[PDB]
């Protein structure tokens, strides 16, 4: 887009030569009297305005670049060039002019000859092993006896990479959160979670109505399983992340259809943690989260006393 | 307060400030999980792991990359990445800090929303902005003007560029790049007797790329000379840590790039793509892009490119066309510093798209602001 500056106002407003240096990342009028004077570690900008017919003015940009100019210099040279054309409109030429082969066009707005001199401003330029964790130290048998007490204390369930908990156990932990009001987060990444696990948690989404976050990543659940967890978003109004990436076996293309789907057919989750193979759903993934996330914003806007 | 600078590759993340010369951090660009050998008691209350510490156990793990031939295609390990990236390598509460990210040429319209609206509502920075990698490039070499080559892990691409702004309709894409020549270089040195077949294998033969590998000026000239002399021959020392030599792979690996054949690919080699890129444009800049190909990313920095480009390009072109190749030695880093750069701009302040605009625009305000 186009940007102001009060250097900007003032460029082109007329016929003649105007120059600028870069001075740690702004661009600084140079003093009339020190017109075709330049420091060769440093960079400048320059517009030739020439007057036309139509009251029309023409406009020549030149940036120049001193040999010993800092890269911030240069870049911010081009930079500026680039901002100041836009601002004109786009009617400027620019011209990119080095020291010691500028064109005889730049080299003739200088009625003495220009010159060099040394120097100038300053720059305006300012392990791991094997997992080395302590385990998850979560109780499963208390936690789960919280989840059924419904224990106010419990927000965050993190079974994650514990051994050997039941299938029966996994499942009992579905069937205590369909009517727990504290838990938000339940995760049981590789824990060796199955199908059953999964239809468990399904219908678990369809009862509860206080979890923000599952997570099964890293199990062993199947198309038929992933797709029965998202077929209880419809019935879920709460849920906001799901992550279901990295099960043992790819899901398989109809299942991926049949999930999008679904994802199309709630207006709540926000996250959908899942790699999609066929570019069809997973470009209807990427946006069905970005339409459910943009509702976020519209209500952000609204609940904003209008 | 301080502006972030977020450059995200297919292979590695280079991030820092505004106003630095050069990126704090660069790690590779990926999400490691546990493979379904058993469980990790090892992993704790962890997910996975991000970048480095991923990269320590590329044997115990499964490793995805969240950007695929530059474009993000997964979205949620992505915000992974930017997490890690603010909290554990640069330290930062990112809704203290504008932040600039960086995309890929021809980079669809939904993935620029999609990154502004994850940077806004998940990560709640103040300001951002999105600019184009090559641009940032070309800038950083000090020009508003020309044709970048940008190479990396993932992604090659030519990108013309005209008074600040890509010519799209004249960029192309070639999906071949430092990874697919570190897989190859593992390949051609099996043929000759060594055990090169993933993970802590992939990663030194990489490094054994980017140590002894370079372009040839004459491809079959330099064939017959490695058969005669051995003063091309090089050798190199593995961790294990046994020592290995290596000879004509050392330029036939970056062959590669010029001959795409090599590994099966139809396409034209990048000295070709140049050319036709360049053709594609209006006759009246093609000298300004033939005398100023700007060569960034990791995979121009084989010694002996610049001039095999200058040769190869000479012969392509009209015989009196003056044709120069401009490779940085920073050239790992030019988009990064071109962002630091344009972040730190007296100008850039009304740039950012603020969190105020988003929220009453959307997410396709990036449209409009980010261009
Ligand atoms: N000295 C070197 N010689 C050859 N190759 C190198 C050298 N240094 C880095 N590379 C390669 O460059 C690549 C990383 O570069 P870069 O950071 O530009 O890529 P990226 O931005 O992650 O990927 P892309 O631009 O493809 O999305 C790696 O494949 C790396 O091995
Ligand atoms: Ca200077
Ligand atoms: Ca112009
Ligand atoms: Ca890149």
């Amino acid at each position: 887009m186009v940007v102001e500056h009060p250097e900007f106002l003032k460029a082109g407003k007329e016929p003649g030569l105007q120059i600028w240096r870069v001075e740690k990342f702004d661009l600084v009028p140079v003093p009339t009297n020190l017109y075709g004077d330049f420091f060769t570690g440093d960079a400048y900008v320059i517009l030739k305005t020439v007057q036309l017919r139509n009251g029309n003015l023409q406009y020549d940009l030149h940036y120049w670049l001193g040999n010993e100019c800092s890269q911030d210099e240069s870049g911010a040279a081009a930079i500026f060039t680039v901002q100041l054309d836009d601002y004109l409109n786009g009617r400027a030429v620019q011209h990119r002019e080095v020291q010691g082969f500028e064109s005889a066009t730049f080299l003739g707005y200088f009625k003495s000859g220009l010159k060099y001199k040394k120097g100038g401003v300053a720059s305006g330029f300012g392990y791991k092993p094997v997992p080395d964790e302590e385990p998850n130290s979560t109780d499963v048998e208390e936690t789960l006896e919280r989840i059924k007490n419904n224990d106010p204390k419990l927000e965050e369930v993190n079974l994650n990479n514990i051994r050997n908990i039941p299938i029966p156990t996994l499942k009992a932990y579905a069937e205590a959160l369909k009517e727990n009001s504290y838990v938000k987060k339940f995760s049981i990444v590789g824990t060796r979670s199955n199908d059953p696990v999964a239809y468990a948690l399904a219908e678990m989404l369809k009862e509860n109505k206080v979890l923000k976050t599952l997570n099964v990543e890293s199990n062993f659940i199947s198309g038929a399983g992933i797709l029965r967890l998202v077929e209880a978003l419809p019935y879920n109004t709460s849920l906001v992340e799901m992550k279901i990436d990295n099960q043992s076996q790819p899901l398989g293309n109809k299942v991926e259809m049949e999930i999008v789907s679904m994802l199309e057919k709630n207006a709540t989750l926000l996250k959908f943690g899942y790699h999609f193979t066929q570019q069809g759903p997973r470009l209807r993934a990427s946006n069905a989260m970005m339409n459910n996330n943009d509702l976020v914003r519209k209500r952000r806007l609204a609940d904003l006393t209008g | 307060t301080t502006a972030l600078v977020c450059d995200n590759g297919s292979g590695l993340v280079k991030a820092g400030f505004a106003g630095d010369d050069a990126p704090r951090a660069v790690f590779p660009s990926i999400v490691g999980r546990p493979r379904h050998q058993g469980v990790m008691v090892g992993m704790g209350q962890k997910d996975s792991y991000v970048g480095d510490e991923a990269q320590s156990k590329r044997g115990i793990l499964t490793l995805k990359y969240p950007i695929e031939h530059g474009i993000i295609t997964n979205w949620d390990d992505m915000e992974k990445i930017w997490h890690h990236t603010f909290y554990n390598e640069l330290r930062v509460a990112p809704e203290e800090h504008p932040t600039l990210l960086t995309e890929a040429p021809l980079n669809p319209k939904a993935n620029r929303e999609k990154m502004t609206q994850i940077m806004f509502e998940t990560f709640n920075v103040p300001a951002m902005y999105v600019a184009i990698q090559a641009v940032l490039s070309l800038y950083a070499s000090g020009r508003t003007t020309g044709i970048v080559l940008d190479s990396g892990d993932g992604v090659t691409h030519n990108v013309p560029i005209y008074e600040g702004y890509a010519l799209p309709h004249a960029i192309m894409r070639l999906d071949l790049a430092g990874r697919d020549l570190t897989d190859y270089l593992m390949k051609i040195l099996t043929e000759r007797g060594y055990s090169f077949v993933t993970t802590a294998e992939r990663e030194i033969v990489r490094d054994i790329k980017e140590k002894l590998c370079y372009v040839a000026l004459d491809f079959e000239n330099e064939m017959a000379t490695a058969a005669s002399s051995s003063s091309l021959e090089k050798s190199y020392e593995l961790p294990d840590g046994q020592v290995i030599t290596i000879g004509n792979e050392r330029f036939r690996c970056p062959e590669t790039l010029f001959q795409p054949s090599f590994i099966g690919m139809e396409s034209a080699g990048i000295h070709e793509t140049t050319y036709n890129s360049i053709m594609k444009c209006d006759i009246d800049i093609r000298k300004d892009l033939y005398a100023n190909n700007v060569m960034s990313g990791g995979t121009t920095m084989y010694p002996g490119i610049a001039d095999r480009m200058q040769k190869e390009i000479t012969a392509l072109a009209p015989s009196t066309m003056k044709i120069k190749i401009i490779a940085p030695p920073e050239r790992k880093y030019s988009v990064w510093i071109g962002g630091s750069i344009l972040a730190s701009l007296s100008t850039f302040q009304q740039m950012w798209i603020t969190k105020q605009e988003y929220d009453e625009a959307g997410p396709s305000i990036v449209h409009r602001k980010c261009f």
